[PDB]
RNA sequence: AAUCGAGAG
DNA sequence: ATACGCCTCTCTGCTTATCGGTAG
DNA sequence: CTACCGATAAGCAGATCTCTCGATTGCGTAT
């Protein structure tokens, strides 16, 4: 399940990229809260993962 | 990753109740450490999160072609005015509360929507574990390759680091005791590794290890036969040491060069 | 023989790039700098801090 | 000790080891105007007698040849007239430990 | 390896020999005849290559031993070469010996008495008698005279060897050290050089034919000329057969066995056996067993093995020759001899060549004539070979690899093991009475449920698997898991259960490239329940150089108690707190914890009773053992009314109080931190950290306190309470700063990156000053008037010249860059932190740039203030050929933005042009890192190969593995760097006196020591040193030596360094402070005694790592003298005499003025004739003499004399003497190749012209401006025979060649500014004997130079070692990388251990007792032939030889042996 | 098993 | 169809040719 | 005078961390 970006270049539509979505819009918090994401790691909400967030075959 | 080279592996899947929640009830699906930015310096991700939140609110889309904003028409001012005119904070911050204890966090959290891409380097193609299994042909050492059930390599630099610790039993355990440990038979007299052979046992008699370099032909109870039946007497002064198998293969390759190695057994 | 400036004196070269880092030797406010990314396309940066009074050098990543 | 001004013929160098049990050494007047021991990079070299040499060897359980070796032709052995087998004492002014002594052998 | 299968016998040493063709057939199991590998029916033939003799092949019992395929070892076989062949390993030595032997008398073409002298010297060198070898040449006094001389030589040798054997200086088996080996090799090399340089024999005086060499397998000879035949007569090209040359060499060796038995040996031949010439000839070829020649079976791609292919090729040629020599046999009887016997003879000769080349290609694919099939040599030669790929490093069992993911809930000494590994990896556990409680439960649990077991090993070695069994079977087996044995054979063994990896086990993590020993540590296992990635704490990142963005780490699980105890104690992560490289700490929290600490430990942090108790318990958790009191203890609140309020520093204090053990005081630390006082307000003292009896009273806890900072709190806790307490402190501080960051999170946003209205006003006002910096820089670089317009034609002309000339472009790009960087610094200083609308501590970007958690003030200034000038290499952005820096900018733009000055910022984005320049800079950075990754190391491998044996012995002297001594003391003080940090920190030691005393415990460490003599001698030595040392080092005398020389510092308290004692005395003198000074000195001395490097410490490995691993941090080469890895290659890997940029450091006397110093520079520096000539005008006139008038114009005398200190007379002499002869030499060379103002003379000039005309081959006119010194004209008249000459390029080349004046090897003397206050001249070449003339200017006592070979030549070995150390230290200092001088000293001492300037390469390790180290290093063949010719038995002392044989190493825990004490 | 290409640190 | 015979851009050292200096 | 040597000039041999996937591996004669 891909999505079109909310914020995108004009040339996104001109080259017809919406026929091949690449990523998903996600709500991203710039927060030091977890302690499990310091160098480059990131934390994914477990509920979102159970709801099909970033799923592929 | 985002569209700003902000890659990073998913560390843990945080439970939703443990995730911080905002005043509007939403819990982010991605948490990115604030320390990623000061060195990478991808301010584009900040302004994109601002604009994505504003666009998701107003139900619009904002172009992000470079060089539309200049030193006067700042994107921060633009998308901040858009954010304020929907009730949210001009700087994109949101009062959030800790979902672990319950209390409100010290400062306003910076939230927004950013476009996230899932890269193809999944971790099911990376891990491998081997205890025992298939071994190489002539060295009797683990095979190469994750998909063939092979061991991993303790190389030259690993060996040098394992010596520098003074860890010698550890170095022997990795390089020898768990790679190609073999209890071969040597000639206590002639000092050769693979010149010996098992005597073909006979009815009644018991098989023994016997030399084929220190054995003289019976035609030229200390006798033994071969598989071809050509029996002859030879020195039974043969021993059992602990050596790698690659030593035996190297001794073969040295015989192919006409070069003999004499291994002296310490107890004679 | 030329008419342009050809030679650059050591004294006349002020390397510039003054920052207010703290000097680990003496404590003079000036301590020149330069950043050179190393060891990866993702590894952290290192700055060649250099005092202007005592000449002390410091190349510290963080 | 013989010192010569400019050059040496082969017909002179052919007699250096020709007269035992004595010894003849040769130096050039040029490339001698400066003592190589007064240079601050060169440590104080003190020739060791046999009496303390055997003591050093028994203290460290060494053969003669297992020591660091000093060339029979290097200027320090030229300066000291050091023969083969007699070890030398060196007072190295170390940057970290201050002063310490090490022993080379001429061989 | 099974630990219940003991081995009795060991390989104590190995020796290299030759496998004679007789013993091969003696040891053979079957001869191979026919190349029938597999016939029809898909089976091997009888007597073929894949015979059943050479092993059990497929489902066939081996015909030799009668065993299955999996249990047949693989018996040896052979083939019979009908004609002996040159072995391509011994061919060089055989050809060299042949080329210097006499065919008539069967002796060498050398004097036989000289052969006897060499034999006697070699017999001496076979023992440790190298001095007497040189004393043998003293034996000087025809048949009787020579016999007397040789008898005297032999008897001197024999008596000396008997004396040496008697008095213990040698033994029956000789003494072979590195110096002995070097002398022997040098003697033999000159001995062969002596043999080859012969024209006529000396035993019979009969000339022998020369030989010509075309490659391999082929040797010819040339006929004697007339003169040789006449002498050979009055004495009273062609192919040579292999049997004939074998007979020649057999006779030669039979008659010269006396000398050859010492040439081909290095030890006393206790077997006395002869040296047989059939060594060099492969009469019989040995085939490897079928087990080692098996074919690959890839589906049906069952291809023949390459070894069998080559062997079958040789067999086909053998059968061809066998069938041909039968035809010759019958054709001989027919007696053709001209028409068909000669045809068959030609065929037989070509077939002999073919079979010899077939053996040649079988052994070595290099020499194949006519993708290539690999040979035996190619199976061993390089990294893909056998040493460096199956003995120097092997694939291993019980390992695992996975991606690492972070975890702050493991204890900094643990690893989070996924359950997927926890079911596979197992440990053999023998059952006992203390085990059958839980090993039984594991066996009941089975192979899947964790913890459980997979395999059970029975008493008689039977291996039972639990994988398929049922629960009833597992229950029965665990019921019988400990039963008495009715079989008494194994009544000494107990069953072993292959239990799963539980939590008590230990693991060995690893992350390639393993560039130092810290990158392979030991971790305890914490078995996590969920994921499939190994979990790592954050403190293990500075050690592995690891991030968590997809890095994967190897995990090795040791299977024996010895390796367990190694990884728990020696390689464990708690012991790796400080890197041996420089002693700086390498573990600490990184970023999130650092910012959390800065927040928690500020004055604004107050916590109620519940918050305080929750933080403390959450980070301590006394159920795991973090607390040392069995009950959590707290502190009274800082504020009592109105309501209780603990602070954050009280959180820190309570944590320390709970982790730090009781019965011991707290740390008294006084340090600082990165965040200044001005950032907290007015009168603040928050930059000054302060501890007092374990309580933080001031300052914030920063990166300086946990992290990679010396003398912070975790470092001091280490130094006072051991390493385990600092481990617990880092773990608990990680837990505290984690649970606190969830309660009050840390963020960052767009508000942190903004300025104020007045801040932006300041920024724009200062940037409006950058509209003219570029133009003014250009206007002054073009030496023009200031205020000149940017469109000035003169300015554009000069700018175009600057563009054309690279050096002038560099000048412009330096000056302009200076001015624009000044503007940038003004902007940054003015607008930060006084311009930000959000300020520290609220401003998170500024907070983590100040605290060092992540980022820098450079990054903050780039985001908020300015991006600034982009510099590519040292200059600005590239300029196109048109004068345009970009299409957008006009040609020759005097604008800062045009040249790359980016005035934008990442907060408000950058313009398209600045974006392009910024992309240039980023691409430059990625290109630099590409170059670094491409060419990175091999310096560390070359160092570690030779230093891998050097280790500290129980005598405290460091020495190579065989026994050779390198240093008598590690660094001259024998102290450990991982323990040397706080020795000089006397204030810290004084303040923590009581805790340090309780940790050292002199009560239990004073009975076994002597605490009188060392102190007495140290006092006497210090008194003497105080008396002297106002005198020069060459004038002092060693009445008293250093104390460490006499007394063992680990056994005699007070025997310490000469500088440590001096510094301690200065401290105890300059500050008296209630503990008596006597007890403090005693404590410092016991601390020194405990700060000593343990015997067995791999100083060689550690130094190799310390010089190599930091060198990866300098291989970027941005900005004459060689730096970085090139310089280290010169110094350590090459030891080149020809340094790329030689330089001399020449001190000046303190009275010689600077102007006089520059005059000395001018008088010393080289000046060519080119550098004084303005132009040369060549006026040819062919109207039959081709005149070539030349009029060379000079610079004005007042210019060039003042610039170069050159006089008109000196210039005239150079012209009249050197230049014209050079010119005419060039002219005649060209001709030889081609055949295929006024002259009002004063008669002095006329005599000069006549002299020039006479002395010169073409000159006809000559006149010099003697009065003004401005020109010189001369006619070089020629002949019409010669065609046209350039006569201008010729003059230019000769003018560049010719030198006016020159000190040899010196091209320039430049007087730089003083460094460290000392005046020095630096000249561009090294020639020591030439500066000794100018005593009045140069302090020749201080002349040290860059080159090491020159210093070694003119100053000896020790000066060379000192300059080596200074040079290898100068590289790291210029990159601000600290390497302990002990490491560099050990490197230098290893390099100059032979009295010469060795190097770390294959040529630098020729002289070494162990040949396995060199064979594994590289050039395996050349090091194996050299080893087998000398019959060099190696004793297995180097670590590499130990690995190759498979014996426990010598360094570290191999330094000793363990014996039991059976008490009955 | 050799090479070629793609990539991960 | 199928078995024999076959084909343009580095950088240290160690080692040798070549047409002349070099003591007795 | 004569070997006898030798300072050039010229030829030649070897290196230049770990890991995972896929795709492809050659052609002329003669019974
Ligand atoms: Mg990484
Ligand atoms: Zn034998
Ligand atoms: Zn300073
Ligand atoms: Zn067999
Ligand atoms: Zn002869």
């Amino acid at each position: 399940t891909g999505q079109t970006p909310i914020v995108k270049a004009n040339l996104y539509d001109d080259y017809g990229m919406d026929n091949f979505p690449n990523g998903f819009n996600a709500v991203v918090a710039v927060i030091s809260y977890t302690g499990y994401d310091m160098d480059d790691a990131m934390i994914i909400n477990k509920s979102a993962d159970e709801r099909g967030f970033g799923y592929g075959t | 990753s985002s569209r700003h080279g902000q890659k990073g592996v998913c560390s843990r899947k945080w439970p939703t109740i443990d995730m911080p929640f905002s005043e509007t009830g939403i819990q982010p699906d991605i948490i990115i450490n604030p320390h990623a930015f000061p060195s990478r310096m991808t301010i584009g991700m900040f302004v994109e999160s601002l604009a994505g939140k504003a666009g998701a609110l107003h139900g619009i889309a904002q172009d992000s072609t470079p060089w539309i904003f200049n030193e006067d028409d700042t994107p921060a001012d633009y998308f901040g005015e858009q954010l304020a005119k929907a009730g949210y904070n001009y700087h994109g911050n949101e009062p959030m509360y800790s979902g672990a204890t319950g209390e409100e966090l010290r400062a306003d959290i910076y939230v927004g929507v950013v476009y996230y891409q899932r890269l193809r380097h999944m971790v099911n193609d990376k891990f491998q574990v081997r205890s025992t299994g298939p071994v190489n042909s002539l060295t009797m050492q683990p095979v190469k390759g994750r998909k063939r059930h092979g061991g991993i390599r303790v190389g030259e630099m690993e060996r040098d680091a394992l010596i520098g610790h003074g860890t010698s039993f550890l170095l022997q355990d990795r390089l020898l005791n768990s790679s190609d440990y073999t209890q071969a038979s040597v000639c206590r007299e002639c000092g050769s590794i693979l010149t010996t052979q098992q005597s073909v046992p006979r009815i009644g008699s018991i098989s023994t290890v016997c030399c084929r370099r220190c054995s003289m032909r019976f035609e030229d109870s200390q006798i033994w036969e071969d598989g071809q039946g050509n029996k002859f007497v030879g020195g039974n002064e043969t021993t059992t040491v602990a050596i790698p198998f690659v030593l035996k293969y190297l001794d073969s390759e040295l015989s192919a060069m006409g070069i003999r190695l004499r291994y002296n057994v310490e107890p004679k | 023989k030329s008419v342009v400036k050809t030679s650059l004196k050591k004294n006349e070269l002020k390397d510039g790039a003054t920052i207010k880092e703290k000097c680990p030797q003496c404590g003079n406010e000036e301590m020149n700098y330069h950043t050179l990314q190393l060891r990866s396309a993702d590894e952290g940066a290192t700055v060649f801090y250099t005092c202007t009074s005592c000449g002390y050098k410091f190349r510290t990543n963080n | 000790i013989f010192v010569y001004q400019n050059n040496i013929t082969p017909s002179a160098m052919k007699l250096v080891p020709s007269i035992p049990p004595a010894t003849i050494e040769t130096f050039n007047e040029a490339a001698l105007v400066v003592n190589i021991t007064h240079h601050e990079l060169v440590p104080k070299h003190i020739r060791l007698s046999s009496d303390e040499k055997r003591e050093l060897l028994k203290r460290y359980r060494l053969k003669e040849s297992q020591l660091p070796r000093i060339q029979r032709a290097d200027p320090v052995a030229l300066y000291l007239g050091l023969k083969r087998g007699e070890v030398v004492k060196i007072i190295r002014k170390s940057e970290t430990s201050g002063r310490y002594a090490s022993y080379r052998i001429c061989m | 390896m099974d630990i219940s299968k003991p081995v009795g016998s060991e390989i104590t040493s190995v020796d290299f020999g030759i496998l004679t063709a007789k013993e091969i057939r003696n040891l053979s199991a079957k001869q191979i005849t026919n190349p029938t590998v597999l016939d029809n029916l898909g089976h091997p033939v009888s007597g073929g290559l894949y015979d059943l003799a050479l092993g059990a092949f497929l489902r066939n019992l081996c015909s030799t031993c009668g065993l299955d395929e999996k249990f047949c070892p693989g018996h040896q076989g052979h083939i019979e070469l009908p004609v002996p062949c040159y072995n391509p390993l011994f061919f060089n030595q055989l050809y060299i010996y042949l080329r210097a032997s006499c065919l008539f008398c069967h002796h060498f073409r050398l004097k036989s008495v000289e052969v006897h002298r060499y034999a006697c010297k070699l017999r001496l060198l076979q023992y440790g008698l190298i001095d007497e070898s040189y004393k043998l040449d003293e034996i000087t006094l025809s048949s009787t005279l020579l016999n007397e001389l040789k008898s005297k030589r032999s008897e001197y040798v024999d008596m000396a060897i008997a004396k040496a054997l008697s008095d213990g200086r040698t033994t029956e088996r000789g003494s072979f050290t590195a110096t002995v080996n070097d002398e022997r090799k040098k003697l033999v090399h000159e001995f062969h050089k002596k043999l080859l340089s012969r024209g006529k024999c000396d035993n019979c005086g009969m000339f022998s034919p020369k030989f010509r060499k075309d490659g391999f397998t082929k040797i010819f000879e040339t006929a004697l000329n007339e003169k040789q035949i006449t002498n050979n007569r009055v004495k009273g090209s062609t192919y040579i057969l292999s049997t004939e040359v074998k007979n020649i060499l057999d006779t030669v060796f039979r008659k010269e066995q006396c000398v050859l038995q010492y040439v081909f040996h290095s030890r006393p031949n206790l077997s006395r056996k002869l040296v047989k010439a059939d060594s060099f000839f492969m009469d019989v070829l040995v085939v490897p067993p079928t087990r080692f020649r098996l074919p690959s079976k890839l589906g049906e791609e069952v291809h023949e093995n390459s070894q069998n292919q080559l062997l079958s090729k040789v067999l086909t040629t053998s059968l061809l020759i066998r069938d041909l020599n039968d035809d010759l046999s019958k054709l001989q009887k027919d007696k053709v001899s001209l028409e068909d016997r000669r045809v068959i003879f030609s065929r037989l000769m070509n077939a002999f060549v073919t079979i010899q080349n077939d053996v040649n290609a079988f052994i070595d694919s290099t020499k194949a004539q006519g993708v290539p099939i690999p040979g035996v040599k190619q199976a061993l030669e390089k990294k893909e070979g056998l040493f460096r790929k199956h003995m120097m490093g092997k694939r291993v069992n019980y390992a695992a690899r996975s991606v690492i993911s972070p975890d702050p809930n493991i204890e900094t000494n643990e690893i989070g093991v996924p359950p997927v590994f926890a079911v596979k990896l197992t440990y053999p556990e023998p059952v006992t009475a203390y085990n059958i409680a839980e090993l039984r439960q594991a066996v009941i649990n089975g192979p899947d449920k964790w913890p459980g077991a997979t395999q059970i090993q029975n008493e008689d070695g039977s291996l039972v698997s639990l994988i398929g069994m049922s629960v009833e079977q597992r229950k029965a087996l665990a019921n019988q898991l400990l039963t008495p044995s009715s079989n008494v054979s194994t009544h000494t063994l107990n069953k072993k259960v292959y239990r799963h990896i539980k939590n008590r086990d230990v693991v060995l993590m690893n992350r390639q490239p393993t560039l130092h020993k810290a990158s392979m540590m030991g971790h305890k296992v914490r078995v996590l329940p969920n994921e499939k990635t190994l979990r790592l704490h954050y403190a293990n990142t500075g050690a592995y150089n690891a991030d968590f963005d997809g890095d994967e780490m190897n995990m090795h699980f040791p299977q024996n108690e010895n390796a367990r105890a190694e990884a728990l104690n020696l390689a464990n992560t708690d012991s790796q707190y400080l890197t041996p490289t420089s002693g700086s700490p390498v573990r600490g929290l990184i970023q999130d914890h650092i910012s959390a600490g800065v927040w928690l430990t500020s004055k604004d942090s107050f916590f109620t009773r519940e918050q305080y108790q929750q933080y403390i318990y959450g980070c301590i958790r006394p159920e795991d053992g973090h607390t040392t009191r069995s009950k959590i203890v707290t502190l009274p609140p800082t504020i009592f009314k109105p309501y209780p309020l603990w602070t954050g520093k009280q959180i820190i204090t309570t944590v320390l109080l709970n982790v730090t053990p009781p019965d011991m005081p707290g740390i008294n630390l006084i340090s600082k931190n990165k965040i200044k006082n001005e950032y907290w307000g007015k009168g603040s003292l928050e930059n000054e950290v302060l501890f007092k009896d374990g309580a933080l009273l001031c300052g914030i806890l920063d990166k300086s306190q946990y992290g990679a900072s010396k003398y912070g709190i975790v470092h001091s806790l280490h130094e006072v309470y051991g390493p385990e307490v600092a481990a617990k402190v880092l773990s608990v501080l990680g837990r505290l700063f984690t649970n606190y960051i969830t309660a009050t999170a840390f963020t960052c946003g767009m508000d942190d990156l903004r300025l104020t209205a007045e801040g932006n006003k300041w920024r724009t006002d200062i940037l409006k000053t950058s509209v003219d910096t570029g133009r003014e820089a250009a206007a002054e670089v073009t030496n023009l008037d200031k205020d000149t317009p940017a469109d000035d034609p003169e300015l554009l002309k000069r700018l175009q010249e600057i563009l054309r000339d690279n050096n002038k472009s560099g000048i412009l790009d330096a000056v302009t860059s200076s001015k624009v960087n000044a503007i940038t610094s003004q902007v940054v200083s003015k607008c930060v932190p006084d311009g930000t609308m959000k300020k520290f501590p609220c401003n998170s970007m500024q907070a983590m740039a100040l605290s060092g958690a992540k980022g820098s003030n450079v990054n903050v200034s780039q985001i908020m203030c300015l991006l600034g000038q982009q510099a590519l290499e040292g200059r600005r952005v590239p300029v196109m050929v048109s004068g345009k820096t970009l299409p957008s900018f006009k040609p020759y733009e005097t604008d800062a933005m045009a040249g790359g000055y980016v005035k934008g910022r990442f907060y408000s984005g950058i313009k398209p042009q600045e974006y392009y320049f910024h992309c240039m800079a980023g691409r430059e950075g990625l290109i630099d890192t590409a170059v670094k990754t491409s060419r990175s190391g091999y310096l560390q491998r070359c160092l570690t190969k030779q230093l891998e044996g050097v280790h500290v012995s129980y005598d405290n002297s460091i020495r190579d593995a065989d026994g050779t001594l390198v240093q008598f003391m590690y660094g001259g003080d024998a102290i450990d760097i991982t323990k040397e940090s706080h020795m000089t920190q006397f204030e810290f030691c004084l303040d923590n006196y009581y805790a340090l005393l309780k940790k050292y415990n002199p009560s239990a460490l004073i009975e076994h020591l002597d605490v009188e003599s060392a102190l007495k001698y140290s006092k006497k030595t210090l008194k003497y040193r105080k008396k002297h040392s106002k005198e020069p080092h060459y004038k002092q005398s060693v009445k008293y030596d250093p104390v460490l020389a006499k007394y063992n510092p680990a056994k005699y308290l007070g025997s310490v360094s000469e500088n440590f004692q001096d510094k301690l005395e200065s401290f105890l003198d300059k500050n008296s402070k209630g503990v008596n000074e006597k007890k403090f000195r005693a404590l410092m001395q016991l601390k020194y005694m405990r700060s000593l490097i343990n015997p067995g410490e791999a100083v060689g490995i550690i130094a190799s790592q310390s010089v190599g691993e930091p060198s990866t941090q300098m291989t970027l080469n941005t900005f004459n003298v060689t730096l970085g890895i090139p310089r280290l290659r010169e110094i350590v890997m090459t030891a080149s005499a020809a340094i790329k940029t030689p330089q001399m450091t020449l001190p000046i006397w303190n009275d010689v003025s600077d102007e006089q110093a520059d005059t000395f520079c001018k008088s010393i520096s080289k000046v060519l004739l080119s550098e004084v000539i303005d132009k040369v005008i060549v006026t040819e006139t062919t109207g039959a003499a081709r005149s070539y008038v030349i009029h060379m114009r000079f610079f004005d005398n007042n210019e060039y004399s003042e610039e170069y200190d050159v006089s008109k007379e000196e210039l005239q002499n150079v012209i009249s003497n050197q230049f014209i002869h050079l010119l005419e030499a060039a002219i005649v060379k060209e001709i030889k190749k081609q055949k295929r103002a006024n002259n009002n003379m004063n008669k002095v000039q006329r005599d000069r012209q006549s002299a020039i005309i006479s002395h010169h081959r073409f000159i006809t006119k000559y006149n010099f401006d003697d009065e003004s010194g401005k020109w010189c004209e001369f006619k070089l008249e020629l002949a019409a025979d010669t065609e046209k000459l350039l006569m201008v390029n010729i003059v230019e080349e000769i003018c560049r060649k010719s030198i006016i004046r020159q000190i040899p090897h010196i091209d320039r003397c430049v007087h730089p500014e003083p460094e460290n206050g000392k005046r020095v001249l630096v000249t561009e070449g090294v020639n020591f004997q030439a500066m000794w003339d100018q005593e009045a200017f140069i302090d020749v006592d201080g002349i040290t130079s860059n080159d090491v070979a020159a210093v070694l030549k003119t100053y000896g070995v020790e000066a060379a070692r000192n300059t080596i150390v200074n040079e290898i230290n100068n590289v790291f200092s210029r990159y601000a990388i600290s390497v302990s001088f002990r490491h560099l000293d050990l490197i230098a001492d290893m390099m100059t251990r032979q009295g010469t300037y060795l190097a770390f390469n294959r040529q630098g390790m020729e002289t070494s007792t162990s040949s396995f180290m060199k064979m594994s290093y590289e050039t395996t063949c050349q090091f194996l032939t050299k080893a087998v010719l000398d019959n060099e038995r190696e004793q297995l002392d180097s670590p590499s030889a130990r690995i190759v044989v498979g014996k426990l190493n010598n360094v570290g825990t191999g330094s000793f042996d363990v014996l039991a004490k059976v008490p009955n």
